[PDB]
């Protein structure tokens, strides 16, 4: 039951990886992944009806 | 086994 | 049933006797398992066991008591209250070891004027409350055990005051269940209701229930039933109306070991 | 094949009904349940269940340490004239009431036992003299076996009886111990007698208490601290948690609705009415 | 040794943890299981058997026989009603120890549909229509018939088939209500209303007991194990 | 002698998973699994003889 | 060093433990085996081989060679017992300090079938019938040959086969019986009786000695591992 | 026991630790997340929305609304400032509270271009052409048009499409830049001047506001986390 | 190394089984396994040199 | 080896 | 590797 991830290596000295566990039943007892995912943040910065051209007049 | 991500 | 049958109307047959109803209000297997004979693989007394069948797996009717408006309730012990009771009885009281299943049938018809209503509980490991705020746990086998003739429930604790010569008594409060818990949970055991403009009795077939295959009889009763009026008994505009409840139990797929001489209890 | 963790079921949308089917009526004297279900009488939706009963699965609802007793024992001055405290108790869950009440919603039940200790000391007389780490002896003394007459008497040798030397101020010693009843199962309720009375025999001869069957159920722990005598007096308590480990329940009861009174079903007077004061037609 | 760090947590004792242990009585013979009847596997299976609900619990009538009975007669049709029960399982005084109400008080939430049935004791001769009501919370808590009607009910008519079962939906903003008095995750009335009146022909009673039962749907779940306050231990 | 089993995740940050060895000889020694089972509260709702059909009446 | 978390139990010595640990002598030469007669491998071997009973502790004969020996006579028949004995193997002071009843006492529980076997030490021209009797608990122990023999017995027919056994066939409410005298797990009752008499010729003694062993039959076990009273060490 | 050998940060507590620990609710029924809008799942989407600038922190306006109100008037051309801000996003009393400058309180360092966006708030009569300006640091901050034109710049025309950006493209020696007031890692100057003036025609207010606000560009990160000065609890 | 057995499971909540590393190069370092084996114990309860047939007479 | 639950 | 008993 052993999960591999890899490190993102900043200073070095391959893959260097690092070995994960879970000890316990409750996914609440595990520890943080911190394996997390980005998104686009146009529904705060664009949340306009009709999509935004750049280039193009904002007012037409 | 093993995960591997 | 097209061709008339109805859950109202049962026909109990077990030995030579048999059982008629036609108000029932269908039947109850306790915990939906039927009495059954010790299993091989659950068997502990490796002597052959005596296995009485018809001569004790009968049904035996109790000395009937009185319903009426100031009744708290009733309550027997089994096989206690069948330890009297022809081969059975002497069956249990030669052998150290005996278990049993039982048919309960609790009669009481009244009229379409009458009202009601009868809890009947059959409850395993029924143990009941002492009448002692001095020592705990001392009700006497003798008061613990009354035969047929059974015991009744109370509406009042009253605490025996004699500590010369105490009673040594149950005192069953009623709406405690006679044990220090409400009587309003009671239907998680077993039970039928008996309520007067429905139906007319309750029967409920009773598995041999314990911690071990097969016990000491005289020693431990397996089951307790009790019955308490959930509703008061009324009729017309008569102050005092009376109608009586009748017992009859039959012992199921009973059977016995350790054969000895036979058992002389001190009863009084 | 149905876990304790999964979903409950859906609830199926359901419309306007007009036929002989007759869900709503029941009769409650045959000893049933009505199994009904909210699209039985009134109109639902379709909702997509996602609760389940995981945490109240038998297991789950017994699976805490509970405080079954508090051992005392203590390590006074050589000179003093009382005795060494060394502390005997006869193992049970009756002596509190949370866990007794628990398992007493079932009349039979099966379970190994986890038993955690914790310990505590303090100083009694105000002197300012000290003592040294603590160690001490928990000895399962079961029904037969020797029970120790002084802290330090020959019994304490344990060659067969089984016993845990703790470290004060150490993690909170633990054993486990199988289910070791006599029976096919723990009895929470025993309606009966250990002796049957015979006529040709006397009435004190005959008699047993009621309800109560092996005497020495369980034997007893006993409790020491292996320190020698110390000028300055401590005084320590052992507290003993019970968990109920793979439990399994039979027979199902009404819970203790009124005060715990003696180790059987007994109650006392003035503590019977639990209920309290609320009129029939006020919310 | 293997290089080892000791993490925060370490030497604790958690009361609901969940490690092994050392056995103090190795290769013991265990005693195996027999087949007893009645074996339980969750504590929601109590929950969904019917027990009787003590409606009555003024101050002669409760801690007695009779604080189960709801007494019902042929008097004149009135709008009023014949019972008022607030739906909170686990801390209305009515509802806090039926067998549910007692397994719901080692909780902190629950959730889930719960049903009503009542008892009609009265002799055969005896008929009548009764509305049994609830009201999801927000309004006035319902004292007329005329309100009631207007929320979840069942017109009950008294006859062969003795019970009738109203179910209460569950109808909640929260997906858990608590297991205490909390105006946040309040339940809403339940209450009982004459439809007509009960009628009785001469030498009948006229008056009568019904009795009423409360018991958990197969959608009703509990969660956040806590102790009890209905039992104590003062010394 | 590893023993792997899925957790049901709750709160989010595939199936995640956790690993359990015993050491014990003794199976009392074990920690509990809390892999129970369910069942039909039957036997304690509905003990009649004659099964119960709800949209029938109860009585006939 | 790899993240760890100490748990409870930590640092404890449990006298049952059963872990690993450092060798003191590394390396060391070990002797080998051979192979030695009598070995055993568990304890309940010892348990079936049979031993002498001490029948009778009178306080002139206990302690002495005399406590062996059980005395019968040619007188004529009776229904009273030779002996009468409580079926506790390990706390009934006739049955505590055999084989078996020694190694019961490092035990709680007992379980199984036993089998007690007489031997007759008379001259060869004595002749006799013999009863040996085990009652199941329960009823009154028996006293006279007429209750004895309503329970498990075997009639002994003294000959050329000197000694006669009857077994004592587990029969048990409970799955294991205590170690101590206990009325909740009671065997029940050992007795033996004449069933004709003892006859002898002229010139032959008149009375004579039978000696009886107990031991166990293969379906006997014990569990939960104790320490005796049967040794100690005050100071 | 497995010989193990406990290593340096045994049984400290590192408050930015992330290792495993017991669940004290073990078998929790959860509640399962529903799709509410709005998730955000980086701080860094937050600094790329446009939030208003504090540009006249004067003693009588900052605190109040008019601290956002940059005002502008038709008066004759001149080469003199409408306003000068230097590029310390988390420093600079003015960038410092906008959400930008609130999450960069959080870190230690910065990187990446921003953004100014002006947005005009005159009547559609009012024309003007104005010069936005970014001065990279190391020279005499911009006093006058002259200097403020030889920097990057977007000379903004007021028309239909009410507002324009000016982009801080990141210009740096380092490769982060400090949260705090740093000469070493110093950003330069931003500012804002008249190109032509503005102009109004009769019947028309002669003066009017510009407001101001700053966003991060996609190419904009921080890094060490850190907690604020911009919040306590004295006390 | 690692040697993996089953335990008999008790009282219950598949085969269960636990597993075990040896640490030390000495076998008296190693914990007890407790599997053993049984033997009749004719060499102490039936020590005769004819055998002996139960249902015969021990004497002929 | 591994079980796998 | 495993042994198996
Ligand atoms: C070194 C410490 C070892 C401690 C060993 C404790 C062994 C004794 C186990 C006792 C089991 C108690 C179970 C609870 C009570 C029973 O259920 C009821 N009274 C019915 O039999
Ligand atoms: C998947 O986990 C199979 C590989 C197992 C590797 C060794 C596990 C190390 C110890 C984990 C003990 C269990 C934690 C409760
Ligand atoms: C099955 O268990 C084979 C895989 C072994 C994985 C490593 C075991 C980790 C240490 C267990 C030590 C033994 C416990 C007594
Ligand atoms: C056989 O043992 C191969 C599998 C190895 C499993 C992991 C071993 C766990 C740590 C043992 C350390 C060595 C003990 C001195």
């Amino acid at each position: 039951g052993a999960q591999v991830s890899s490190q993102k290596v900043g200073a070095h000295e391959s893959t260097i990886n690092y070995t994960t566990i879970n000890y316990y039943r409750d996914s609440a007892s595990n520890a943080a992944s911190k394996q997390d995912f980005s998104q686009d943040p146009s529904k705060f910065t664009e949340p306009i009806k009709d999509v935004l051209i750049k280039t193009a007049p904002m007012l037409n | 086994g093993s995960s591997s991500t | 049933e097209a061709c008339g049958y109805s859950d109202r109307v049962l026909q109990l047959t077990l030995g030579n006797s048999t059982i008629t109803t036609q108000e029932a209000a269908n039947s109850v297997v306790a915990y939906g398992r039927w009495p059954e004979y010790l299993r091989d693989s659950e068997a502990n007394p490796v002597d052959q066991p005596t296995e009485p069948d018809v001569a004790a797996c009968r049904f035996y009717t109790l000395d009937t008591v009185s319903w009426t408006k100031e009744s708290r309730g009733w309550w027997w012990k089994l096989p206690d209250a069948l330890r009297d009771m022809g081969l059975f009885g002497q069956n249990m009281y030669y052998h150290y070891l005996g278990r049993s299943g039982y048919t309960v049938h609790v009669q009481c018809n009244a009229s379409k004027f009458h009202q009601g209503a009868l809890g009947v509980f059959a409850v395993p490991e029924m143990c009941l409350a002492g009448d002692s705020n001095t020592t705990t746990m001392y009700t006497s086998y003798q008061n613990a055990n009354p035969g047929e003739k059974g015991g009744t429930f109370t509406g009042t604790f009253t605490p025996d005051n004699n500590q010369t010569s105490p009673a040594r008594r149950f005192c069953p409060v009623d709406y405690l269940l006679g044990n220090g818990t409400l009587l309003g949970n009671a239907f998680v055991f077993p039970h039928q209701i008996i309520n007067l403009r429905t139906n007319n009795c309750a029967t409920l077939v009773l598995p041999y229930v314990n911690s071990l295959s097969i016990d000491s009889m005289v020693k431990h009763n397996n089951w307790g039933i009790a019955i308490l009026p959930l509703a008061p008994l009324n009729f017309a505009s008569e102050s005092s109306p009376e109608i009586p409840i009748t017992l009859t139990i039959a012992p199921m797929c009973c059977e016995f070991n350790g054969l000895r001489n036979i058992t002389l209890p001190r009863l009084q | 094949a149905a876990t304790s963790r999964d979903a409950l079921p859906n609830t199926e949308a359901s419309g306007p009904t007009h036929s002989k089917e007759i869900p709503a009526l029941t009769a409650v004297e045959t000893g049933a349940t009505n199994p009904l279900v909210p699209s039985d009488t009134v109109q639902t939706r379709h909702v997509v269940q996602h609760r389940s009963r995981s945490e109240s699965s038998i297991e789950s609802f017994f699976a805490r340490g509970a405080c079954v007793t508090i051992m005392t024992v203590d390590n006074p001055a050589s000179t003093t004239n009382k005795d060494k405290l060394f502390a005997v108790w006869k193992i049970t869950y009756k002596d509190t009431v949370q866990l007794r009440r628990k398992l007493e919603f079932f009349t039979y039940s099966r379970f190994d036992m986890e038993l955690t200790f914790v310990v505590t000391a303090n100083f009694t007389e105000t002197n300012n003299g000290h003592a040294l780490n603590q160690v001490y002896q928990i000895m399962y003394v079961p029904p037969g076996a020797p029970v120790p007459e002084k802290w330090d008497d020959y019994t304490w040798q344990t060659s067969s009886n089984p016993s845990i030397f703790y470290t004060y101020g150490t993690a909170p010693a633990r054993i486990s111990v199988p289910y070791v009843g006599i029976s096919n199962a723990y009895s929470h309720f025993y309606d009966g007698f250990s002796k049957v009375p015979l006529k040709d025999q006397s009435a004190a001869l005959g008699d047993s208490l009621y309800g109560a069957a092996s005497l020495n159920d369980f034997g007893i722990l006993a409790v020491r601290v292996v320190n020698d005598h110390n000028p300055t007096k401590v005084t320590s308590k052992i507290r003993v948690y019970l968990k109920p480990k793979h439990i399994r329940v039979w027979c199902p009861r009404p819970p203790r609705a009124v005060a715990y009174y003696g180790p059987g079903v007994d109650y006392k007077d003035g503590t019977l009415t639990p209920l309290s004061t609320k009129d029939l037609t006020t919310y | 040794g293997l290089p080892v760090m000791n993490t925060p947590g370490s030497n604790q004792y958690l009361t609901a943890d969940n490690f092994q242990s050392p056995c103090a009585l190795p290769e013991f013979d265990v005693t195996p299981p027999i087949d007893i009847p009645g074996e339980v596997k969750n504590m929601m299976e109590l929950a969904e058997i019917d027990t009787m609900i003590p409606f009555d619990l003024s101050a002669t009538k409760k801690n007695t026989m009779e604080m189960y009975r709801v007494r019902l007669s042929d008097k004149p049709h009135t709008d009023d009603p014949i019972l008022c029960l607030s739906l909170s399982p686990a801390s209305d005084p009515r509802l806090s120890h039926t067998m549910l109400g007692e397994i719901l008080n080692y909780y902190t939430h629950w959730a889930g549909s719960l049903k009503f049935t009542f008892l009609f004791c009265g002799s055969m001769m005896a008929t009548g229509k009764l509305l049994v009501s609830y009201a999801p919370p927000g309004a006035d808590p319902p004292k007329k018939r005329k309100e009631a009607m207007l929320g979840t009910h069942v017109i009950w008519d008294i006859g062969l088939q003795s019970s009738c079962t109203m179910v209460v939906p569950w109808i909640s903003n929260t997906t858990y209500r608590q297991t205490i008095d909390d105006s946040f995750t309040e339940g809403g009335y339940i209450s009982v209303f004459y439809q007509t009146r009960i009628v009785v022909p001469l030498s009948t009673p006229r008056e009568m007991d019904i009795l009423g039962f409360v018991s958990a749907c197969n959608d009703f779940s509990v969660r956040l194990l806590r102790d009890t306050t209905h039992i104590e231990q003062k010394a």
